[PDB]
């Protein structure tokens, strides 16, 4: 079955505001299976995985943003959020939703998003 | 970030022509394996765009990656192998270990055809 | 690294008659003397694993074969999960792992066609009766012989592993000897084939004579 | 490595006489030097014309297989031929041998069957041969259309398995095209075995109809 | 199946010649296989004296060379050992064989009975 | 002699039982090893009859010689195993290297049955 996860919410911040993203999920149910993660991109680096709910409620997050990150979903909607706090220049970046697959304890990301584009200007 | 494993690839950058064989390493800052599987991850991803999933465990193809990538290694050190470069590889190439928490990936490896 | 591992899909009886379907890690060419290896399983989706069956078997040949048979969900082995066995050997430092999926591609309803041979001088008391099933995909298929409404055992009949066609399908071929003793009883004998895409209930049926 | 060695076809030795064995070595890795492959004769007499072909696989490994010319009545009268193969990495070389089986025979059995016209397929039909109850193992079976025998791409055959009773038994099944049929409405099922009696030869026509 | 019978043995005085025939029936002495003398001393171990191969090709031992001759006639399906100059040493019970072949090598496959050759005065 | 290939058996004589593995040495001056082959043969010669072929080329058994007889060994060093001796295994035992001219026999090792 295949899976598309569209992210939105993206554009200009000012630092120290907030940032509410969302990733719709059509063709599987995000509460059947899976881990459900954010992960972002800054302008020329390396991929940074930022937080993940597992399909069963469990949520992590890299101790990079943690504290000021939460990562949430609506099961009417199919869709989870990713809502950021006290940003800042460094959270310039495009945000990438993903479908982690299973195995063997671990977790890998088989399906990504389009990513969508967090700009923040002093 | 101390406790966080750390990824370095090498190189950075590299320029090829199609029909080359393309090696690129992966080194972490403590092992990954656990229970006779290596937990090193491979994606490919073209600029501005999102990446692909290439391999996982180290050595394990995901499906519908053309056959000619292929995964090594174990412990701190792996291997992605390109055995003939195609212009559709034009990409970057990155290392992402999920064995310990957090997650983290290698800095990018850029793959540019001359 | 003689060691060999296989994994199984379930066989369309148990998937939609039996609605019991399973999956079997096969491992062979393991040494009596080599330790007992440990299998596990993983889902794609994360979910868990139900508990399974582990045999261990000699054989005449002097490798150890072990197996372990997992119950999966009906639903959810049709939607489209991803099952996964590993295979840990304390001779052998990296592990093996097999995989399993619903196959993917275009579906066919079997064919059925069965036949009695003639009888021959010197095999009189004896008679032998064949089905073709044809045109079918995916390969995923199960063959049964039925006498007088009562199902034969597997161990009557032998049936081919499922061949390519000069088309896109397969095909296989089903060999049973039956007695004068059965056909003398009732003189009906049913070829049946449950594959995905017959319709409907999964079930195309053919009776012969002798 | 694994190494086969098969007997003559009972086509090549009846028909053609023209009868050759086959030594075949799989498995073997690529980056491996090639294998050196050689042939003798129990009698001591000269082997010559043998043919090696090699073949990388899709698998990954790559085939490599010699064929011998034999003479048939050299074949019949008992001569053992011996296949070896050395590897500079294996330490010491295979060694197979054939000969003509001695045993019970038992000439085919052979029964051709049309299958009945299915819906959506009204110009392709499908003919079943089942060839059975015959010892030993070694058979070979051709499908002939209009007096002239088919291609062996056109038709599939199984391995002899063993049955109930103490002969083998195979499967053959050919995909004929309805312009065929209707040029000439008879085709052949052909077992060459030689218990087969005359000229190793047993055959059933069946029509489609 | 293939018999070989030996014949020609029997006392001979000592520096005389002897002659050994070897009879073969059920297969011909030119259709195959190496065709061999082998000597066993009293209570002592074999000794390879000469060999005709099918195709004509002789070998002689170097202990014996000089002193003998194999032959074969093919009519009568049969081949020789002649020797001249005997010793005491020569002593011995003479088989005829017929050595099977392996990749450029022979080994005794059938073996005939022996004739005993008795070479010494006092 | 002496340029000749000398073969040593090993033990000379010995007594054993119905059922009892028997193993027998036989010890070359110079290898017999060729293309990956050792061209040494077994016999097996009871009293009064001529010899009889067991093993050829090391290992190879003779048609029709039981399975419980084996050849094994490389380059100078062979043993022939009787997994279970029998009372017509009452035999003196003979190895010949066939790798250089002249072939060569063994001194030969009496199996007696007790
Ligand atoms: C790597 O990938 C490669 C390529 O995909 C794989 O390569 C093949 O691996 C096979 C593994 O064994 C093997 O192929 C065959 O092996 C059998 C084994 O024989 C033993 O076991 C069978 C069990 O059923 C039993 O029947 C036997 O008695 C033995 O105990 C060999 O016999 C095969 O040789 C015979 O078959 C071939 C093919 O005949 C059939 O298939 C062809 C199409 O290929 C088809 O045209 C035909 O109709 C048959 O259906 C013949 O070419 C040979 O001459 C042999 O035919 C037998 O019967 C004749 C009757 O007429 C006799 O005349 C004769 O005496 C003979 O015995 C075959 O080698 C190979 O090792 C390898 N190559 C091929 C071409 O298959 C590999 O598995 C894979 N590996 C990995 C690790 O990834
Ligand atoms: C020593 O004995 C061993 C006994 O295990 C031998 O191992 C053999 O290994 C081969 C692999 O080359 C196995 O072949 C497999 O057969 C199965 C058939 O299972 C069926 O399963 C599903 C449903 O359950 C069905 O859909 C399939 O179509 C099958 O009909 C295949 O699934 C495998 O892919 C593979 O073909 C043998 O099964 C196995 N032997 C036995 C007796 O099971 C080993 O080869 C022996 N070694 C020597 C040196 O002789
Ligand atoms: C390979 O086989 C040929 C066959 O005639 C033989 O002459 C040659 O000696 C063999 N190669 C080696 C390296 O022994
Ligand atoms: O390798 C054993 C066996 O595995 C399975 C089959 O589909 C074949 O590939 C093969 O005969
Ligand atoms: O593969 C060997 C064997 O496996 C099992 C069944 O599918 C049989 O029909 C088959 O012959």
């Amino acid at each position: 079955s295949e899976v598309q996860l569209v992210e939105s919410g993206g554009g200009l911040v000012q630092p120290g505001g907030s940032l509410r993203l969302s990733c719709a999920v059509s063709g599987y149910s995000i509460t059947s299976g899976y881990s459900w993660n954010w992960i972002r991109q800054a302008p020329g680096k390396g991929l940074e995985w930022v937080a993940s709910i597992k399909y069963s409620g469990e949520t992590k997050y890299n101790p990079s943003v943690k504290g000021r990150i939460t990562i949430s979903r609506d099961d009417s909607k199919n869709t989870f959020y990713l809502q950021m706090n006290s940003l800042r220049a460094e959270d310039t970046a495009v945000y990438y939703c993903a479908r982690g697959s299973h195995y063997f304890g671990h977790w890998h990301f088989a399906v990504w998003g389009q990513g969508t584009l967090v700009t923040v200007s002093s | 970030g101390g406790s966080d494993i750390q990824l370095t690839q090498s190189p950075s950058s590299l320029s090829a022509s199609v029909g080359d064989r393309v090696t690129i390493t992966c080194r972490a800052s403590k092992p990954v394996d656990g229970e006779g599987d290596s937990y090193l991850n491979w994606y490919q991803q073209k600029p501005g765009k999102a990446p692909k999933l290439l391999i996982y465990a180290a050595s394990y193809l995901e499906s519908g990656v053309p056959s000619r990538f292929s995964g090594s290694g174990s412990g701190t050190d792996f291997t992605l192998t390109i055995s003939s470069l195609q212009p559709e590889d034009f990409a970057t190439y990155y290392c992402q270990q999920s064995h310990e928490d957090p997650y983290t990936f290698g800095q990018g490896t850029k793959v540019e055809i001359k | 690294r003689g060691v060999s591992a296989y994994l199984s899909r379930p066989s369309p009886f148990d998937l939609f008659i039996r609605k019991s379907p399973t999956i079997t890690c096969l491992v062979v060419d393991l040494a009596p003397s080599k330790g007992t290896v440990n299998l596990t399983w993983s889902r794609a989706s994360g979910k868990p694993v139900n508990h399974s069956t582990r045999k261990e078997e000699k054989q005449r040949n002097g490798t150890l074969t072990v197996t372990s048979t997992l119950p999966v969900g009906t639903r959810d082995w049709i939607e489209g999960e991803t099952y996964q066995c590993r295979v840990t050997h304390p001779h052998l430092p990296r592990a093996l792992m097999r995989s399993t999926t619903k196959t993917s591609g275009p579906r066919a309803a079997p064919e059925v066609y069965a036949f009695a041979t003639p009888e021959w001088p010197g095999s009189r008391d004896k008679r032998t009766l064949a089905c073709l099933i044809q045109n079918f995909m995916p390969e995923d298929i199960s063959v049964q012989w039925l006498h007088n409404e009562v199902q034969l055992p597997d161990a009557r009949h032998s049936t081919t592993q499922p061949r390519k066609t000069k088309g896109s399908g397969f095909f296989v071929f089903s060999r049973l000897e039956v007695t004068r003793a059965e056909w003398e009883q009732k003189d009906e004998f049913i070829c049946r084939a449950v594959h995905e895409a017959a319709s409907p209930s999964q079930t195309v049926q053919r009776a012969v004579s002798v």
